[PDB]
Protein backbone atom coordinates (compact mmCIF):
# COMPACT_ATOMS: atom_id res chain seq x y z
CA UNK A 1 0.00 0.00 0.00
CA UNK A 2 0.91 3.64 -0.56
CA UNK A 3 1.20 5.79 2.57
CA UNK A 4 -2.06 7.67 1.85
CA UNK A 5 -4.18 4.52 1.55
CA UNK A 6 -2.24 3.06 4.48
CA UNK A 7 -3.71 5.81 6.67
CA UNK A 8 -7.21 5.22 5.26
CA UNK A 9 -6.85 1.49 5.98
CA UNK A 10 -5.54 2.48 9.43
CA UNK A 11 -8.52 4.64 10.47
CA UNK A 12 -10.86 1.98 9.05
CA UNK A 13 -9.33 -0.40 11.59
CA UNK A 14 -10.02 2.07 14.44
CA UNK A 15 -13.66 2.50 13.42
CA UNK A 16 -14.00 -1.28 13.55
CA UNK A 17 -12.19 -1.74 16.87
CA UNK A 18 -14.30 0.93 18.57
CA UNK A 19 -17.56 -0.38 17.11
CA UNK A 20 -16.74 -3.94 18.28
CA UNK A 21 -16.00 -2.96 21.91
CA UNK A 22 -18.99 -0.56 22.10
CA UNK A 23 -21.33 -3.25 20.65
CA UNK A 24 -20.07 -5.87 23.14
CA UNK A 25 -20.99 -3.43 25.93
CA UNK A 26 -24.47 -2.79 24.51
CA UNK A 27 -25.19 -6.49 24.08
CA UNK A 28 -23.99 -7.00 27.66
CA UNK A 29 -26.44 -4.44 29.06
CA UNK A 30 -29.28 -5.52 26.83
CA UNK A 31 -28.68 -8.91 28.46
CA UNK A 32 -31.79 -9.90 30.42
CA UNK A 33 -29.28 -11.31 32.90
CA UNK A 34 -27.89 -7.80 33.50
CA UNK A 35 -31.22 -6.00 33.34
CA UNK A 36 -32.00 -8.19 36.39
CA UNK A 37 -28.73 -7.68 38.24
CA UNK A 38 -28.84 -3.89 37.92
CA UNK A 39 -32.50 -3.84 39.01
CA UNK A 40 -31.74 -5.65 42.31
CA UNK A 41 -28.99 -3.21 43.45
CA UNK A 42 -31.44 -0.32 42.91
CA UNK A 43 -34.43 -1.98 44.55
CA UNK A 44 -32.41 -2.37 47.79
CA UNK A 45 -31.34 1.27 47.82
CA UNK A 46 -34.96 2.35 47.54
CA UNK A 47 -35.95 -0.19 50.20
CA UNK A 48 -33.77 1.35 52.89
CA UNK A 49 -34.58 4.88 51.68
CA UNK B 1 -2.45 24.21 -0.71
CA UNK B 2 -5.61 26.29 -1.03
CA UNK B 3 -5.62 26.97 2.72
CA UNK B 4 -2.28 28.80 2.57
CA UNK B 5 -3.31 30.76 -0.53
CA UNK B 6 -6.76 31.71 0.81
CA UNK B 7 -6.39 32.22 4.58
CA UNK B 8 -3.91 34.71 6.03
CA UNK B 9 -2.22 35.24 9.39
CA UNK B 10 -0.50 37.99 11.35
CA UNK B 11 2.66 38.05 13.47
CA UNK B 12 3.95 40.51 16.07
CA UNK B 13 6.45 43.01 14.62
CA UNK B 14 6.30 45.98 17.00
CA UNK B 15 8.47 48.56 18.75
CA UNK B 16 8.36 46.29 21.85
CA UNK B 17 6.68 48.56 24.44
CA UNK B 18 7.62 47.31 27.89
CA UNK B 19 4.72 48.71 29.98
CA UNK B 20 4.97 46.78 33.25
CA UNK B 21 7.49 43.98 32.59
CA UNK B 22 10.39 44.80 30.22
CA UNK B 23 10.40 41.33 28.64
CA UNK B 24 6.62 41.36 28.14
CA UNK B 25 5.74 43.43 25.07
CA UNK B 26 2.34 44.82 24.09
CA UNK B 27 1.61 41.37 22.64
CA UNK B 28 2.82 39.74 25.87
CA UNK B 29 5.55 37.62 24.26
CA UNK B 30 9.19 37.47 25.34
CA UNK B 31 11.38 40.39 24.28
CA UNK B 32 13.63 38.25 22.08
CA UNK B 33 10.90 35.87 20.88
CA UNK B 34 9.52 38.24 18.21
CA UNK B 35 10.25 36.71 14.77
CA UNK B 36 -4.06 45.34 14.65
CA UNK B 37 -1.38 47.78 13.49
CA UNK B 38 -2.08 50.09 16.46
CA UNK B 39 0.94 49.72 18.84
CA UNK B 40 1.63 46.22 17.45
CA UNK B 41 2.35 47.18 13.79
CA UNK B 42 1.56 43.66 12.62
CA UNK B 43 2.35 42.34 9.14
CA UNK B 44 0.28 40.00 6.99
CA UNK B 45 1.56 36.68 5.66
CA UNK B 46 0.33 33.27 4.50
CA UNK B 47 -0.43 30.82 7.29
CA UNK B 48 1.95 28.13 8.52
CA UNK B 49 -0.23 26.30 11.08
CA UNK B 50 -3.08 24.17 9.71
CA UNK B 51 -3.92 20.51 9.21
CA UNK B 52 -4.85 17.77 11.67
CA UNK B 53 -4.16 17.32 15.39
CA UNK B 54 -3.67 13.88 16.94
CA UNK B 55 -4.66 14.27 20.60
CA UNK B 56 -2.18 12.06 22.45
CA UNK B 57 -3.40 10.96 25.85
CA UNK B 58 -6.65 11.83 27.55
CA UNK B 59 -8.20 8.40 27.10
CA UNK B 60 -9.79 8.14 23.68
CA UNK B 61 -7.74 9.10 20.63
CA UNK B 62 -9.51 11.71 18.51
CA UNK B 63 -8.31 13.62 15.45
CA UNK B 64 -9.43 17.24 15.08
CA UNK B 65 -8.77 19.52 12.13
CA UNK B 66 -7.41 23.01 12.79
CA UNK B 67 -6.44 26.17 10.92
CA UNK B 68 -4.91 29.46 12.03
CA UNK B 69 -6.94 32.32 10.53
CA UNK B 70 -6.56 36.10 10.81
CA UNK B 71 -9.25 37.75 12.93
CA UNK B 72 -10.42 40.20 10.22
CA UNK B 73 -11.16 37.57 7.54
CA UNK B 74 -14.51 37.29 5.75
CA UNK B 75 -16.92 34.47 6.80
CA UNK B 76 -17.63 33.29 3.31
CA UNK B 77 -14.06 32.00 2.93
CA UNK B 78 -14.25 30.26 6.31
CA UNK B 79 -17.72 28.81 5.62
CA UNK B 80 -16.47 27.59 2.23
CA UNK B 81 -13.53 25.96 4.04
CA UNK B 82 -15.85 24.00 6.36
CA UNK B 83 -18.23 23.03 3.56
CA UNK B 84 -15.59 21.97 1.00
CA UNK B 85 -12.20 21.23 2.58
CA UNK B 86 -13.56 19.73 5.80
CA UNK B 87 -16.46 18.08 3.88
CA UNK B 88 -19.05 19.27 6.41
CA UNK B 89 -22.66 19.55 5.32
CA UNK B 90 -24.67 22.65 6.15
CA UNK B 91 -26.12 22.16 9.65
CA UNK B 92 -29.82 22.16 10.41
CA UNK B 93 -29.14 23.95 13.70
CA UNK B 94 -26.42 26.17 15.17
CA UNK B 95 -25.76 26.21 18.93
CA UNK B 96 -23.61 28.95 20.49
CA UNK B 97 -22.39 27.99 23.96
CA UNK B 98 -21.10 30.90 26.05
CA UNK B 99 -19.90 30.97 29.63
CA UNK B 100 -17.24 31.97 32.09
CA UNK B 101 -13.59 31.65 31.14
CA UNK B 102 -12.69 30.71 34.72
CA UNK B 103 -13.04 27.07 35.72
CA UNK B 104 -16.06 26.15 37.81
CA UNK B 105 -17.86 23.10 39.18
CA UNK B 106 -21.61 22.46 39.00
CA UNK B 107 -23.95 20.03 40.70
CA UNK B 108 -23.50 16.45 39.43
CA UNK B 109 -27.15 16.05 38.42
CA UNK B 110 -27.12 19.43 36.65
CA UNK B 111 -23.91 18.55 34.81
CA UNK B 112 -25.25 15.13 33.81
CA UNK B 113 -28.60 16.51 32.57
CA UNK B 114 -26.95 19.42 30.71
CA UNK B 115 -24.45 17.05 29.08
CA UNK B 116 -27.11 14.52 28.05
CA UNK B 117 -29.24 17.34 26.66
CA UNK B 118 -26.42 18.91 24.63
CA UNK B 119 -25.37 15.50 23.26
CA UNK B 120 -28.92 14.50 22.29
CA UNK B 121 -29.68 17.92 20.76
CA UNK B 122 -26.52 17.85 18.64
CA UNK B 123 -27.26 14.25 17.60
CA UNK B 124 -30.93 14.37 16.62
CA UNK B 125 -30.86 17.61 14.62
CA UNK B 126 -27.30 17.19 13.31
CA UNK B 127 -26.25 20.51 14.80
CA UNK B 128 -22.98 22.41 15.13
CA UNK B 129 -21.68 23.31 18.59
CA UNK B 130 -19.70 26.56 18.88
CA UNK B 131 -17.53 26.81 22.00
CA UNK B 132 -14.53 28.79 23.20
CA UNK B 133 -12.04 26.19 22.01
CA UNK B 134 -9.72 25.99 25.02
CA UNK B 135 -10.27 23.52 27.86
CA UNK B 136 -11.60 25.98 30.44
CA UNK B 137 -14.88 25.96 32.36
CA UNK B 138 -18.01 25.53 30.25
CA UNK B 139 -15.96 24.14 27.35
CA UNK B 140 -14.46 21.64 29.81
CA UNK B 141 -18.00 20.61 30.77
CA UNK B 142 -18.84 20.26 27.06
CA UNK B 143 -15.71 18.12 26.70
CA UNK B 144 -16.86 15.87 29.55
CA UNK B 145 -20.26 15.66 27.84
CA UNK B 146 -18.54 14.59 24.63
CA UNK B 147 -16.60 12.06 26.66
CA UNK B 148 -19.86 10.56 27.85
CA UNK B 149 -21.57 10.64 24.44
CA UNK B 150 -18.66 8.85 22.77
CA UNK B 151 -18.11 6.50 25.73
CA UNK B 152 -21.79 5.36 25.60
CA UNK B 153 -22.61 5.28 21.84
CA UNK B 154 -21.02 6.05 18.42
CA UNK B 155 -21.61 9.46 16.75
CA UNK B 156 -19.61 12.29 15.11
CA UNK B 157 -20.79 15.45 17.00
CA UNK B 158 -19.55 18.47 15.01
CA UNK B 159 -18.24 20.72 17.80
CA UNK B 160 -16.21 23.48 16.08
CA UNK B 161 -14.53 25.52 18.81
CA UNK B 162 -13.10 29.00 18.26
CA UNK B 163 -10.15 29.96 20.47
CA UNK B 164 -7.43 32.62 20.42
CA UNK B 165 -4.27 31.33 18.78
CA UNK B 166 -1.91 33.10 21.16
CA UNK B 167 -3.38 31.63 24.35
CA UNK B 168 -3.11 27.91 23.54
CA UNK B 169 -0.28 25.93 25.09
CA UNK B 170 2.52 24.55 22.87
CA UNK B 171 2.00 26.82 19.87
CA UNK B 172 5.17 25.40 18.29
CA UNK B 173 3.69 21.88 18.42
CA UNK B 174 0.86 22.87 16.05
CA UNK B 175 3.10 24.29 13.29
CA UNK B 176 2.76 22.61 9.92
CA UNK B 177 1.09 22.65 6.52
CA UNK B 178 -1.45 19.81 6.06
CA UNK B 179 0.58 17.66 8.47
CA UNK B 180 -0.68 15.59 11.39
CA UNK B 181 0.85 17.05 14.55
CA UNK B 182 0.79 15.29 17.93
CA UNK B 183 -0.57 17.28 20.85
CA UNK B 184 -0.21 16.83 24.60
CA UNK B 185 -3.25 16.98 26.91
CA UNK B 186 -1.05 17.75 29.95
CA UNK B 187 -1.65 21.38 31.11
CA UNK B 188 1.10 22.92 33.27
CA UNK B 189 -0.58 24.54 36.31
CA UNK B 190 2.22 27.12 36.47
CA UNK B 191 1.65 28.33 32.90
CA UNK B 192 -1.15 30.84 32.38
CA UNK B 193 -1.82 29.49 28.89
CA UNK B 194 -4.37 26.68 28.62
CA UNK B 195 -4.48 23.64 26.34
CA UNK B 196 -7.12 22.91 23.72
CA UNK B 197 -10.03 20.63 24.52
CA UNK B 198 -9.20 17.08 23.45
CA UNK B 199 -12.74 16.05 22.45
CA UNK B 200 -13.47 18.66 19.78
CA UNK B 201 -13.75 18.16 16.03
CA UNK B 202 -12.64 21.38 14.32
CA UNK B 203 -10.74 24.47 15.51
CA UNK B 204 -10.93 28.00 14.00
CA UNK B 205 -7.77 29.46 15.66
CA UNK B 206 -8.03 33.29 15.43
CA UNK B 207 -4.72 35.15 15.69
CA UNK B 208 -4.88 38.90 16.19
CA UNK B 209 -1.10 38.92 16.69
CA UNK B 210 -1.13 39.04 20.48
CA UNK B 211 -0.41 36.11 22.78
CA UNK B 212 -1.92 35.34 26.17
CA UNK B 213 -4.90 37.67 25.72
CA UNK B 214 -8.54 37.08 24.83
CA UNK B 215 -10.79 39.11 22.54
CA UNK B 216 -9.23 37.82 19.31
CA UNK B 217 -12.18 35.56 18.51
CA UNK B 218 -15.51 37.08 19.64
CA UNK B 219 -16.12 39.35 16.64
CA UNK B 220 -15.09 36.64 14.15
CA UNK B 221 -17.32 34.05 15.83
CA UNK B 222 -20.28 36.45 15.89
CA UNK B 223 -19.90 37.40 12.23
CA UNK B 224 -19.49 33.73 11.28
CA UNK B 225 -22.70 32.87 13.13
CA UNK B 226 -24.43 35.74 11.32
CA UNK B 227 -23.11 34.56 7.94
CA UNK B 228 -24.25 31.01 8.74
CA UNK B 229 -27.72 32.23 9.80
CA UNK B 230 -28.18 34.16 6.55
CA UNK B 231 -27.68 30.90 4.63
CA UNK B 232 -31.01 29.31 3.70
CA UNK B 233 -31.84 25.84 5.02
CA UNK B 234 -32.45 22.94 2.62
CA UNK B 235 -36.26 23.03 3.00
CA UNK B 236 -36.30 26.18 0.78
CA UNK B 237 -39.59 27.42 2.25
CA UNK B 238 -38.04 30.82 3.00
CA UNK B 239 -36.09 30.42 6.23
CA UNK B 240 -32.45 30.34 7.24
CA UNK B 241 -30.92 28.01 9.77
CA UNK B 242 -31.96 28.56 13.41
CA UNK B 243 -29.42 29.80 15.94
CA UNK B 244 -29.70 29.25 19.69
CA UNK B 245 -27.49 30.65 22.46
CA UNK B 246 -26.90 28.37 25.44
CA UNK B 247 -25.55 30.21 28.50
CA UNK B 248 -23.99 28.35 31.44
CA UNK B 249 -22.70 30.49 34.34
CA UNK B 250 -20.85 33.33 32.60
CA UNK B 251 -19.48 36.62 33.81
CA UNK B 252 -20.28 40.29 33.22
CA UNK B 253 -19.50 39.98 29.50
CA UNK B 254 -22.15 37.35 28.76
CA UNK B 255 -24.90 39.84 29.67
CA UNK B 256 -23.60 42.06 26.86
CA UNK B 257 -23.43 38.96 24.63
CA UNK B 258 -27.10 38.26 25.47
CA UNK B 259 -27.98 41.91 24.73
CA UNK B 260 -26.19 41.67 21.37
CA UNK B 261 -28.12 38.48 20.61
CA UNK B 262 -31.51 39.96 21.55
CA UNK B 263 -31.07 43.33 19.82
CA UNK B 264 -30.36 41.75 16.44
CA UNK B 265 -32.20 41.33 13.15
CA UNK B 266 -33.22 38.48 13.08
CA UNK B 267 -33.36 37.89 16.86
CA UNK B 268 -31.65 34.90 18.45
CA UNK B 269 -33.28 33.04 21.37
CA UNK B 270 -31.24 32.50 24.53
CA UNK B 271 -31.53 29.43 26.77
CA UNK B 272 -29.99 29.70 30.23
CA UNK B 273 -29.36 27.07 32.89
CA UNK B 274 -29.93 27.34 36.63
CA UNK B 275 -27.72 26.15 39.47
CA UNK B 276 -24.36 26.90 37.85
CA UNK B 277 -24.19 30.37 39.41
CA UNK B 278 -22.92 33.88 38.63
CA UNK B 279 -24.62 35.56 35.63
CA UNK B 280 -27.01 32.68 34.90
CA UNK B 281 -28.36 32.77 38.46
CA UNK B 282 -28.90 36.54 38.41
CA UNK B 283 -30.60 36.12 35.01
CA UNK B 284 -32.88 33.45 36.51
CA UNK B 285 -33.67 35.60 39.56
CA UNK B 286 -34.47 38.43 37.16
CA UNK B 287 -36.66 36.15 35.06
CA UNK B 288 -38.79 34.74 37.87
CA UNK B 289 -39.15 38.16 39.56
CA UNK B 290 -39.99 40.27 36.51
CA UNK B 291 -43.80 40.83 36.26
CA UNK B 292 -44.45 42.66 32.97
CA UNK B 293 -40.95 42.52 31.51
CA UNK B 294 -39.13 45.75 32.32
CA UNK B 295 -41.68 46.65 35.03
CA UNK B 296 -39.58 45.73 38.07
CA UNK B 297 -40.38 47.25 41.46
CA UNK B 298 -37.87 48.69 43.92
CA UNK B 299 -37.33 45.81 46.38
CA UNK B 300 -36.25 43.19 43.86
CA UNK B 301 -34.26 45.92 42.10
CA UNK B 302 -32.26 46.46 45.30
CA UNK B 303 -32.02 42.68 45.76
CA UNK B 304 -30.62 42.36 42.22
CA UNK B 305 -28.16 45.19 42.90
CA UNK B 306 -26.89 43.64 46.13
CA UNK B 307 -26.59 40.17 44.56
CA UNK B 308 -24.67 41.62 41.59
CA UNK B 309 -22.38 43.54 43.97
CA UNK B 310 -21.92 40.40 46.10
CA UNK B 311 -21.40 37.68 43.48
CA UNK B 312 -19.46 39.77 40.95
CA UNK B 313 -17.80 41.91 43.71
CA UNK B 314 -18.61 45.09 41.79
CA UNK B 315 -19.05 48.66 43.00
CA UNK B 316 -22.35 50.51 43.35
CA UNK B 317 -22.12 52.21 39.95
CA UNK B 318 -20.90 49.03 38.23
CA UNK B 319 -23.82 47.06 39.69
CA UNK B 320 -26.14 49.89 38.59
CA UNK B 321 -24.73 49.77 35.03
CA UNK B 322 -25.12 45.98 34.96
CA UNK B 323 -28.70 46.44 36.17
CA UNK B 324 -29.48 48.81 33.28
CA UNK B 325 -27.95 46.22 30.91
CA UNK B 326 -30.14 43.59 32.61
CA UNK B 327 -33.26 45.75 32.11
CA UNK B 328 -32.34 46.35 28.45
CA UNK B 329 -32.08 42.57 28.09
CA UNK B 330 -35.32 42.19 30.02
CA UNK B 331 -37.29 44.32 27.55
CA UNK B 332 -37.16 41.28 25.23
CA UNK B 333 -38.19 38.84 27.95
CA UNK B 334 -40.10 36.50 25.61
CA UNK B 335 -36.94 35.21 23.90
CA UNK B 336 -35.24 33.95 27.09
CA UNK B 337 -36.05 30.37 28.09
CA UNK B 338 -34.91 29.52 31.61
CA UNK B 339 -34.19 25.88 32.38
CA UNK B 340 -34.59 24.97 36.05
CA UNK B 341 -33.43 21.78 37.74
CA UNK B 342 -36.41 19.96 39.19
CA UNK B 343 -39.86 21.62 39.12
CA UNK B 344 -41.79 21.98 35.84
CA UNK B 345 -39.01 23.46 33.69
CA UNK B 346 -39.54 20.79 30.95
CA UNK B 347 -37.34 18.31 32.97
CA UNK B 348 -34.82 18.28 30.08
CA UNK B 349 -32.55 20.62 28.15
CA UNK B 350 -33.82 19.70 24.70
CA UNK B 351 -37.53 20.46 24.97
CA UNK B 352 -36.48 23.88 26.29
CA UNK B 353 -33.97 24.40 23.45
CA UNK B 354 -36.24 23.26 20.62
CA UNK B 355 -39.30 25.08 22.02
CA UNK B 356 -37.14 28.21 22.35
CA UNK B 357 -36.09 27.80 18.71
CA UNK B 358 -39.72 27.30 17.61
CA UNK B 359 -40.94 30.49 19.28
CA UNK B 360 -37.75 32.35 18.42
CA UNK B 361 -38.48 31.75 14.77
CA UNK B 362 -42.03 32.98 15.60
CA UNK B 363 -43.20 32.07 12.10
CA UNK B 364 -46.25 30.16 10.87
CA UNK B 365 -46.87 26.52 11.74
CA UNK B 366 -45.79 25.38 8.22
CA UNK B 367 -42.36 26.86 8.99
CA UNK B 368 -42.23 25.14 12.38
CA UNK B 369 -43.29 21.87 10.74
CA UNK B 370 -40.57 22.20 8.10
CA UNK B 371 -38.02 22.91 10.85
CA UNK B 372 -39.14 19.81 12.78
CA UNK B 373 -39.02 17.81 9.54
CA UNK B 374 -35.45 18.99 8.93
CA UNK B 375 -34.46 18.12 12.50
CA UNK B 376 -36.22 14.69 12.27
CA UNK B 377 -38.04 15.36 15.55
CA UNK B 378 -41.54 13.91 15.35
CA UNK B 379 -42.11 14.10 19.13
CA UNK B 380 -41.41 17.85 19.33
CA UNK C 1 -6.80 7.40 43.53
CA UNK C 2 -9.35 8.64 40.99
CA UNK C 3 -11.63 10.42 43.46
CA UNK C 4 -8.97 12.05 45.66
CA UNK C 5 -5.48 12.09 44.12
CA UNK C 6 -6.59 12.93 40.57
CA UNK C 7 -9.11 15.56 41.68
CA UNK C 8 -9.26 18.98 40.01
CA UNK C 9 -6.63 21.45 41.15
CA UNK C 10 -3.93 18.87 41.91
CA UNK C 11 -0.38 20.05 41.23
CA UNK C 12 1.99 17.48 39.74
CA UNK C 13 5.81 17.40 39.61
CA UNK C 14 7.53 17.03 36.26
CA UNK C 15 8.48 13.41 35.62
CA UNK C 16 6.53 12.05 38.59
CA UNK C 17 3.69 10.65 36.46
CA UNK C 18 6.15 8.77 34.26
CA UNK C 19 7.69 7.15 37.34
CA UNK C 20 4.16 6.29 38.50
CA UNK C 21 3.48 4.63 35.14
CA UNK C 22 6.70 2.61 35.43
CA UNK C 23 5.65 1.41 38.89
CA UNK C 24 2.12 0.56 37.71
CA UNK C 25 3.39 -1.44 34.74
CA UNK C 26 5.71 -3.71 36.71
CA UNK C 27 3.13 -4.35 39.46
CA UNK C 28 0.36 -5.60 37.06
CA UNK C 29 -2.12 -2.79 37.71
CA UNK C 30 -4.10 -2.50 34.49
CA UNK C 31 -6.70 -0.18 36.05
CA UNK C 32 -3.99 2.20 37.23
CA UNK C 33 -2.49 2.26 33.74
CA UNK C 34 -5.94 3.11 32.34
CA UNK C 35 -6.25 5.90 34.91
CA UNK C 36 -2.87 7.41 34.03
CA UNK C 37 -3.44 7.34 30.25
CA UNK C 38 -6.79 9.06 30.87
CA UNK C 39 -5.00 11.67 33.00
CA UNK C 40 -2.70 12.79 30.23
CA UNK C 41 0.25 10.37 30.17
CA UNK C 42 1.13 9.55 26.57
CA UNK C 43 2.93 6.31 25.79
CA UNK C 44 4.86 7.80 22.86
CA UNK C 45 6.70 10.23 25.16
CA UNK C 46 7.12 7.71 28.01
CA UNK C 47 8.53 4.60 26.36
CA UNK C 48 12.29 4.60 25.85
Amino acid sequence: ITDDELKKVHDFEEQCIEEYFREKDDRFNSSNDERIRVTSERVENMSMR
Amino acid sequence: SWIERAFYKRECVHIIPSTKDPHRCCCGRLIGQHVWSISKHTQLSPTDAFGTIEFQGGGHSNKAMYVRVSFDTKPDLLLHLMTKEWQLELPKLLISVHGGLQNFELQPKLKQVFGKGLIKAAMTTGAWIFTGGVNTGVIRHVGDALKDHASKSRGKICTIGIAPWGIVENQEDLIGRDVVRPYQTMSNPMSKLTVLNSMHSHFILADNGTTGKYGAEVKLRRQLEKHISLQKINTRIGQGVPVVALIVEGGPNVISIVLEYLRDTPPVPVVVCDGSGRASDILAFGHKYSEEGGLINESLRDQLLVTIQKTFTYTRTQAQHLFIILMECMKKKELITVFRMGSEGHQDIDLAILTALLKGANASAPDQLSLALAWNRVDI
Amino acid sequence: ARSQIFIYGQQWPVGSLEQAMLDALVLDRVDFVKLLIENGVSMHRFLT
